[PDB]
């Protein structure tokens, strides 16, 4: 916790610039997308549903 | 791509200008309990 | 000694005054730090050379 006016105003600018500098295609953020979709959590979770759905049939 | 963003927060700020604005207080050079001794010695010498 | 002779013969004495004034400022910043007084003999000799 312990947020202040400076810590908040400098967070709004960081969020606005992360988006603006991405519209101009100046930012490469592949080491952040390789934490959601690209990791095996997209496949291994499906490999857990593929067995929980079958365990739920008996 | 001249800008590289990582999962952490410090490097994300460092890439942009805000890098040093997430500190509660700006760094100092005269708060060192040694620098003040040297300055006081020079003043006492004068 | 020999420095002022070789220099004043080959010309360019400013290359010696400037270098000694730098060896005075550096040896003075190394004197205010770890505070001591009574400038060392090397600083006095360089001041005499300049």
């Amino acid at each position: 916790n312990n947020v202040t006016l400076k810590n908040l105003t400098a967070f709004q600018l960081l969020s606005q610039r992360e988006n603006i500098c991405e519209l101009l295609n100046l930012v490469e953020s592949t080491e952040r997308h390789n934490s959601i979709i690209n990791p095996e959590r997209q496949r291994m979770s499906l490999e857990e549903m593929k067995k929980m759905l079958d365990a739920l049939k008996n | 791509k001249p800008i590289k963003i990582s999962a952490d927060f410090n490097a994300k700020a460092k890439s942009l200008g805000l890098e040093s604005k997430f500190s509660n207080a700006t760094k100092t050079a005269l708060g060192d309990p040694d620098t003040e001794i040297r300055i006081s010695a020079r003043i006492s010498n004068r | 000694g020999d420095d002022e002779i070789e220099n004043f013969r080959n010309g360019t004495p400013d290359k010696l005054v400037s270098d000694s004034l730098l060896k005075l400022k550096r040896l003075r910043k190394e004197r205010i730090l770890n505070k001591v007084l009574k400038p060392t003999t090397e600083e006095r000799e360089l001041y005499f050379k300049v």
